[PDB]
RNA sequence: CGCGACCUCAGAUCAGACGUGGCGACCCGCUGAAUUUAAGCAUAUUAGUCAGCGGAGGAGAAGAAACUAACCAGGAUUCCCUCAGUAACGGCGAGUGAACAGGGAAGAGCCCAGCGCCGAAUCCCCGCCCCGCGGCGGGGCGCGGGACAUGUGGCGUACGGA
RNA sequence: AGCGGCCCCCGGCGCGCCGGGCCCGGGUCUUCCCGGAGUCGGGUUGCUUGGGAAUGCAGCCCAAAGCGGGUGGUAAACUCC
């Protein structure tokens, strides 16, 4: 008799909303190692 | 934070939630076996709070141990002596269940050296406890200064000589009037200079 | 715990200069001794002494001892 | 088995006193050790003062020991505030510091104000490097006084008033000393039991006046 | 038994390595390295 | 009149003066926060009750106060703990009755 | 219907480190008696002692108050003198039996977690160049692998404070 | 015997020269923390202690709170420190 506190982890999404949900946040990634190299070598140019 | 909400949940160990829980986790441990690895731990916030930080170097164990107090292994009864200590089953032995634990550890590990421990279940015949260990050489821990005293020849085996949070307890240790033993740093100690002759030369 | 003295031996808690310059200059003078200051707390009427009008202070006293010293003309004072 | 009038005695050898005896052999070559080391300690700490740091004024506590004072342990944060010092250099100066006292008076907190501030008076504090910048003393003096003090430091001794003679006046000759204590003391007994009987007689006064 | 162990002890025998660390400690566990040559 | 610095008595002691200022409110350890109270309120409406506490609530519906205290206190251990805690569960059903009825 | 993961789980003469046993005067933790005394003996005492099993270092352990006290108050731990053959325990019988305060030796204090801010701002291993090499480190370049958000590092811990 | 001499190695205590780090203090206002659970604690049992209506330790049962908790050498309640 598994109570409903842990039983609404049961209680989840479809296909047709978690497309649309991750193709969204698909925009929004943080930035990746060695992209963050780059960021840092053009930042600290700009100092001239 | 979050590690607070998790906190308060942990100190109520009757609702429907932990009951569930526990009686499930100890159906499985209940299977495996009696000492085993575990990959990661099942009570983060605790281990953070003994001293477990996450990284390469840092190990826990889970252990099983029986319950009950000891019987005074000799034949059929019949201790030879006196009518005091005829005494074979009321009787308790003086440590506690959870530094027991850590001593078939550090046994069976013998490199590993011994930081803490905490209770995770409990069953009419055995009790479970998680234990944190250390490996010395890794260079991460070697190379860190905040924890590297434990690097040092005299922490060796610190289970075995009761210097944990588990053995502390049950030596009797403090400053007050409830202890009057152990001024020294221990009983014997105490005993010693109480019981030891001290004499001068010109009295 | 509480230190016990008689009478006899109070003038020698303090010197010589002391009690011979009393009786002399006729002013009242009528000096002062501690007791506390010479490890004693209670003053006990056991003797006598002579006649000069001493002022004392300590922290206890007895029925007799307070006598005589108005007696022979002096005071007696507390202290916590 | 007893004889004709002697004392009784229980002396406390019944157990194995025996294997564990200990000789005072070793006093002098103890003595001899120490020499060398608190020689040696105050060649290390060249004109710094052997002793140690300085201590503060503490008075002890009961009964018997009331009225004498004595050398503490450590200066409170309190008193170091109102001498405007820091907690953390003070330690590098030769001051001592422990913050687990309290102050529940003035006359104390003032007195060991009173003397770290002579202290920082006949200190000497030398700068770093031959530059003199805040707080680094001239040459002059730094060069004749350099020396170490022997003992301790602004040493605690307890120091006694003298009353002078004063006429007797009646007001003292009037004074009951000894029925005075004894009234004191049945006071200090009968005080709650004798408001209690009052605030029940109190409280029937009301039905007196019900 | 005093005796039984008295037989057999770490100072009984030939004690073939301990005699030359008694020796070297006795400099400070030098090694690499040699005298002034001629 | 006259009256001295007594040893004994309801104001003995060597007199003095005496200092006032903050008080060490290490002192003011145990104290009830505005985020901590959020956090205990939320987990009690999650997790809930437990039987011996659900078990004293019939008692006080029907208003056996007595025997509510005696059943906590072989349960608990001291009497203290246990007028503490009739006290909360009785503000409990108060929270209880004034939301349902309306 | 092959890949990402962990619930997780085994294997290898895989690359690189480690532990085991010995001495045991001094030290730490468990276990643990009977002769004997009581003019007999069963509680007591002998004794938390011999024997027994483990684990170490050049010392070990303890240790910076969930204290002592009732004072005009002191102020981590350890050893010495004294308190004291006392308070107390006890077939209240033989017998046992401490602490505080006072004076001295020596004297030194400090880190985490959790709340909370900082573009994980953090760590390990292989590759290449240069110094240094017999208590294997430092500096630099690899869109080179990996651990980590199921929480690494900086600020900061109740001395009340931040 | 000698504040005697000659030679060899190992020490440490300090002044120079590049490398890299660190840009790192203190007096008056608004928020933070009130902080470490099968744990304190309470029953019953056994060993121990000078500890005596239970000093300490351990088992089994019950099992917490947050102006709260512990201590205040005779059990319990009510209150001030
Ligand atoms: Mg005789
Ligand atoms: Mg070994
Ligand atoms: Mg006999
Ligand atoms: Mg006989
Ligand atoms: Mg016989
Ligand atoms: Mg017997
Ligand atoms: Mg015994
Ligand atoms: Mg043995
Ligand atoms: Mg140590
Ligand atoms: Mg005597
Ligand atoms: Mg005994
Ligand atoms: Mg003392
Ligand atoms: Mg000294
Ligand atoms: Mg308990
Ligand atoms: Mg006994």
């Amino acid at each position: 008799k598994v109570p409903p506190a842990i039983n609404q982890f049961t209680q989840v999404l479809d296909r047709q909303t978690a497309t649309q949900l991750l193709k969204l946040a698909h925009k929004y990634r943080p930035e990746t190692k060695q992209e963050k190299k780059q960021r840092l070598l053009a930042r600290a140019e700009k100092k001239a | 934070g979050a590690y607070k909400y998790i906190q308060e949940l942990w100190r109520k160990k009757q609702s429907d939630v932990m009951r569930f829980l526990l009686r499930v986790r100890c159906w499985q441990y209940r299977q495996l076996s009696a000492l085993h690895r575990a990959p990661r731990p099942t009570r983060p916030d605790k281990a953070r709070r003994l001293g477990y930080k996450a990284k390469q170097g840092y190990v826990i164990y889970r252990i099983r141990v029986r319950r009950g107090g000891r019987k005074r292994p000799v034949p059929k009864g019949a201790t030879y002596g006196k009518p005091v200590h005829h005494g074979v089953n009321q009787l308790k032995f003086a440590r506690s269940l959870q530094s027991v634990a850590e001593e078939r550890a550090g046994r069976h590990c013998g490199a590993l050296r011994v930081l803490n421990s905490y209770w995770v279940g409990e069953d009419s015949t055995y009790k479970f406890f998680e234990v944190i260990l250390i490996d010395p050489f890794h260079k991460a821990i070697r190379r860190n200064p905040d924890t590297q005293w434990i690097t040092k020849p005299v922490h060796k085996h610190r289970e075995m000589r009761g210097l944990t949070s588990a053995g502390r307890k049950s030596r009797g240790l403090g400053k007050g009037h409830k202890f009057h033993h152990t001024i020294g740093g221990s009983r014997r100690a105490a005993w010693r200079r109480r019981n030891t002759l001290q004499l001068h030369r010109y009295r | 715990f509480c230190p016990t003295v008689n009478l006899d031996k109070l003038w020698t808690l303090v010197s010589e200069q002391t009690r011979v310059n009393a009786a002399k200059n006729k002013t009242g003078a009528a000096p002062i001794i501690d007791v506390v200051r010479s490890g004693y707390y209670k003053v006990l009427g056991k003797g006598k002494l002579p006649k000069q009008p001493v002022i004392v202070k300590a922290k206890f006293f007895s029925r007799r001892a307070e006598e005589k010293i108005k007696g022979v003309g002096g005071a007696c004072v507390l202290v916590a | 088995a007893p004889s004709r009038n002697g004392m009784i005695l229980k002396p406390h050898f019944h157990k194995d006193w025996q294997r564990r005896v200990a000789t005072w052999f070793n006093q002098p070559a103890r003595k001899i050790r120490r020499r060398k080391a608190r020689q040696a300690r105050a060649r290390r700490i060249a004109p710094r003062p052997a002793s140690g740091p300085l201590r503060p004024i503490v008075r002890c506590p009961t009964v018997r020991y009331h009225t004498k004072v004595r050398a503490g342990r450590g200066f409170s944060l309190e008193e170091l505030r109102v001498a405007g010092i820091h907690k953390k250099v003070a330690r590098t100066i030769g001051i001592s510091v422990d913050p687990r006292r309290r102050n529940k008076s003035t006359e104390s907190l003032q007195a060991n104000v009173q003397r770290l501030k002579e202290y920082r008076s006949k200190l000497v504090l030398f700068p770093r490097k031959p530059s003199a910048p805040k707080k680094g003393d001239s040459s002059a003096e730094e060069l004749k006084l350099a020396t170490q003090l022997t003992g301790p430091v602004m040493p605690i001794r307890n120091v006694f008033k003298k009353e002078k003679a004063r006429v007797i006046t009646e007001e003292e000759k009037n004074f009951k000393a000894f029925a005075s204590l004894r009234m004191a003391r049945a006071n200090a007994r009968l005080f709650g039991i004798r408001a209690k009987r009052a605030k029940e007689a109190a409280e029937q006064d009301v039905e007196k006046k019900k | 038994s005093a005796k039984a162990k008295r037989r057999n002890t770490t100072g009984t025998g030939r004690m073939r390595h301990l005699k030359i660390v008694y020796r070297r400690f006795r400099h400070g566990f030098r090694e690499g390295t040699t005298p002034k040559p001629k | 009149a006259l009256r001295y610095p007594m040893a004994v008595g309801l104001n003995k002691g060597h007199k003095v003066t005496k200092n006032v200022s903050k008080p060490r409110h290490s002192r003011r350890r145990g104290r009830l926060t505005k985020h901590t109270k959020f956090v205990r309120d939320m987990i009690r409406e999650v997790c809930g009750f437990a039987p011996y506490e659900r078990r004293a609530m019939e008692l006080l519906k029907v208003s056996k106060d007595k025997r509510a205290l005696k059943f906590i206190k072989k349960r608990v251990g001291t009497h203290i703990r246990a007028k503490r805690k009739r006290e909360e569960l009785s503000s409990v059903l108060a929270a209880m009755r004034k939301a349902a009825a309306k």
